[PDB]
RNA sequence: CCGGGCACUCUAACGGGACUGCCCGCGAAAGCGGGAGGAAGGAGGGGACGACGUCUGGUCAGCAUGGCCCUUACGGCCUGGGCGACACACGUGCUACAAUGCCCACUACAAAGCGAUGCCACCCGGCAACGGGGAGCUAAUCGCAAAAAGGUGGGCCCAGUUCGGAUUGGGGUCUGCAACCCGACCCCAUGAAGCCGGAAUCGCUAGUAAUCGCGGAUCAGCCAUGCCGCGGUGAAUACG
């Protein structure tokens, strides 16, 4: 239900609804639901508060989300920028890192075709 | 083929009916090499073909391929550099293998959402004799009845 | 006891020889193991036709380490005396080891 | 007494012993129905005993080696008629235009 | 650089990675076998006079 | 990389050239041929010059740099434009 | 999937054993 | 597992055997139909092989070879890079986007290759790459070595959805004294994008279209999804 505050899974299945967050997976989803032992088969309409509650508590607490992991990588790009080195000079050329070719396909970060 | 007349080729019976008119339809919907597949959702339409009506698969496999199978189809042909299309007798060598050629077709523009519910509608549909299968012999018929005209320039 | 191994490529003049090994121990009378043909060790070289830019067009070799293997169990004095100076090299490497 | 038969397609040696018997079937010291659990040609390797209408006359031990599935049922049949073809060679004028002595190349 | 290249290859040491295998007759930087150490032109050439022991142009 | 069952920035050069010149002072320029290491952790302010296999740059030190090696600052590519 | 390596495809196109691809058949 | 027989499977050798002979048809004949007989046919499937000539299409930068040429050099030297660059057009490799799909549990399947300057049994400790030992093997015996696709059993279900998954963050393993622009690993955490691909394009007619592991060579290290083998598995298709 309501989980992360103003990130909000519901509708229909809270397994698959929970992939639904950034930060939670079906590995990490999985390790919280085993963790608290809610079948997985049942959906999110047919649940028992308490058992939201802990989920609330025990994926808030825990593990790095929302808000401190996409800050995190706001400053994992600023500390690759202002020192010089090749991933922070590719981050700001706006193209790929991982050794990709540009000479024949970038195109999802460099955006559309400019002929 | 220039000489020889590209020498027929029996395929091997089925396991379940022990003919052949069952096996070449396996074999087309055999999707990039999954028989396995082919003849489960074969034998699921064979299955579906007892609760939509009390009938044979088998005996309403045969009035599904009958009535789908053509008697004429236009060619064209070339006499002093003009291009006459003809209609002939389509050979029965070719009038199963283009009848379940179009089944597949008619089977695979179903809106429904399993393949099974799929070509076990449109097997009765042609065993009826209103499917999309029938519907494009009926197109080819009708054309050839059009081009009655050519019965001067036939081979 | 003692194992007589045979490394060789030709098998043609490798298995003659060894069935003439075998052929002679029988003439010193007493048993003397089968010839148990061990596998053949395949070591494949993949070139190139042309002597520059041609990726494709390959041509591939092959080097066939064949083995025979013969195993004495009846050791009589004269065998082994007679298996010393009776060695015939066709281009055969020979190894004589007990244990 | 006993009959020897060999079948060979597509990499699945069969080594087929059929002794006088009752009908009963085992694969590698396995039975039948089970080692073929769930596959639709279990029956394409008894046809050439339901052709001379042998059914419950032959028992057999069977040991395959190679292959997948089908190239070892296919092997097992072809053996069958390699020595049905032994024992009581006069199915020889029935056998040939039903197609059961032929090695698919 | 094709006589100095063969003459440095041959210093394996000042770390041994930036060491490279290379033909001996002919002196090819690249596809040199390390079963033989030779060029392919080398193996083509020296295994067709028969001065290869234990080849044979297979054919099956 | 290097992993952390062994320590970064294991070089006995010029660690032992800086150690000694921490101890006295003036901090003059410093030449360097390999840039094969990281230079973060506890230099500052040091002038320093590597070599890109044409003419040896100079390179001052930050604090906003807290695991970046030496060479990834100073390229070897010569680019200037296509067109 | 084979650049991936919290699947089973990646696994064995990189040929290697982890977590999500043990040895127990 | 052992005596033991070792017929056999096996691993070589090396022969035999299938070749439009047979007969009927057809055609002057050639050739073209039928069966017989076989493990194999009427060349079994292929491998090698590539007539005289060809563009003198390629290279003295594989090496020679006429010449020209620089020698305190175009030689060597050692250092660092670079050859790996990007705003890019092209092909050529690979997976997938799911429900005949995805994980998860044992069981079972080859066949090719290396290695006592190495392959490395096996443990211990670690989740681990690895280390502390180290057995056996110059090697069908010791070893690399798990074959895998699979099956069954369960978890799921067309939901970016256990599918798929960039990348970022940091730590453990080892090769090279030294790994950053440029090696491979073990792990987490996130998961980009792809739910299905224009003009066009070409491949290929029975073991191929697909499809799965396993080795070997260039390796110190790996860039390799590069290559070559090697086996598992095998549909239609060819009327014109
Ligand atoms: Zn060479």
């Amino acid at each position: 239900a309501r989980i992360a505050g103003v990130e909000i899974p519901r509708n229909k299945r809270v397994d698959v609804a929970l992939t639904y967050i950034y930060g939670i997976g079906k590995a990490r989803a999985k390790e919280a639901l085993e963790k608290t032992g809610i079948n997985p088969a049942t959906r999110v309409k047919d649940l028992t508060e308490a058992e939201v509650v802990r989920l609330r508590e025990y994926v808030e607490n825990t593990w790095k989300l929302e808000g401190e992991l996409r800050a995190e990588v706001a400053a994992n790009i600023k500390r690759l920028m202002d020192i010089g080195c090749y991933r922070g000079l590719r981050h700001r050329r706006g193209l790929p890192v991982r050794g990709q070719r540009t000479r024949t396909n970038a195109r999802t970060r460099k955006g559309p075709r400019k002929t | 083929a220039r000489r020889r007349r590209a020498e027929v080729r029996q395929l091997q019976p089925d396991l379940v009916y022990g003919d052949v008119l069952v096996t070449a339809f396996i074999n087309k919907i055999m999707r990039d090499g999954k028989k396995n597949l082919a003849a489960r959702i074969f034998y699921d339409a064979c299955k579906i073909i007892q609760e939509k009506t009390g009938q044979e698969p088998l005996k309403v496999f045969k009035q599904a391929v009958e009535n789908v199978k053509p008697r004429m189809e236009v060619r064209s042909r070339r006499v002093g550099g003009a291009n006459y299309q003809v209609p002939m007798e389509v050979s029965p060598r070719r009038q199963q293998s283009l009848a379940l050629r179009w089944l597949v077709q008619a089977a695979n523009q179903r809106p429904e959402r399993r393949a099974a519910v799929r070509i076990a509608h449109e097997l009765m549909d042609a065993a009826e004799g209103k499917g999309g299968a029938v519907k494009k012999k009926e197109d080819v018929e009708r054309m050839a009845e059009a081009n009655r005209a050519y019965a001067h320039y036939r081979w | 006891k003692i194992r007589i191994k045979l490394r060789g490529f030709d098998h043609k003049t490798l298995d003659a020889s060894a069935q003439k090994i075998v052929e002679a121990a029988r003439r010193s009378g007493a048993q003397v193991s089968g010839p148990i043909p061990l596998p053949t060790r395949v070591r494949r070289f993949t070139v190139i036709r042309g002597p520059f830019k041609h990726k494709d067009s390959r041509e591939h070799f092959e080097l066939r380490t064949h083995n025979r293997l013969v195993d004495i169990i009846n050791p009589n004095r004269k065998t082994i005396e007679q298996l010393m100076t009776l060695d015939l090299p066709t281009g055969v490497e020979i190894e004589i080891k007990t244990v | 007494e006993q009959y020897y038969g060999t079948g060979r397609r597509k990499e699945a040696v069969a080594r087929v012993f059929l002794r006088p018997g009752n009908g009963k079937v085992t694969v590698n010291g396995q039975d039948f129905n089970e080692y073929f659990q769930g596959l639709v040609r279990a029956v394409a390797a008894l046809e050439p005993l339901r052709a001379v209408d042998a059914l419950g006359h032959f028992d057999a031990y069977i040991t395959v080696r190679g292959g997948g599935k089908s190239g070892q049922i296919d092997a097992i049949k072809l053996g069958i008629a390699r020595a049905l073809v032994q024992y009581n060679p006069d199915y020889r004028a029935k056998l040939k235009p039903l197609g059961f002595l032929t090695r698919d190349a | 650089a094709r006589k100095a290249l063969i003459e440095k290859a041959k210093r394996t040491p000042k770390f041994k990675v930036r060491a490279y295998t290379r033909c001996v007759r002919c002196g090819r930087a690249r596809s040199v076998y390390r079963f033989f150490g030779l060029c392919r032109i080398c193996l083509r050439e020296l295994a067709h006079k028969g001065q290869l022991p234990g080849v044979r142009k297979a054919s099956w | 990389p290097r992993s952390l069952k062994k320590g970064v920035f294991v070089d006995d050069h010029l660690l032992e050239k800086v150690l000694e010149l921490n101890a006295k002072g003036e901090k003059r320029l410093i030449k360097t041929w390999s840039r094969r290491s990281t230079i973060v952790p506890e230099m500052v302010g040091h002038t320093i010059a590597v070599y890109n296999g044409k003419q040896h740059v100079p390179v001052y030190i930050t604090e906003n740099m807290v695991g970046h090696k030496l060479g990834e600052f100073a390229p070897t590519r010569t680019y200037r434009g296509h067109g | 999937g084979k650049g991936d390596r919290r699947t089973r495809r990646g696994k064995i196109w990189r040929g290697t054993y982890g977590k999500y691809r043990p040895r127990k058949k």
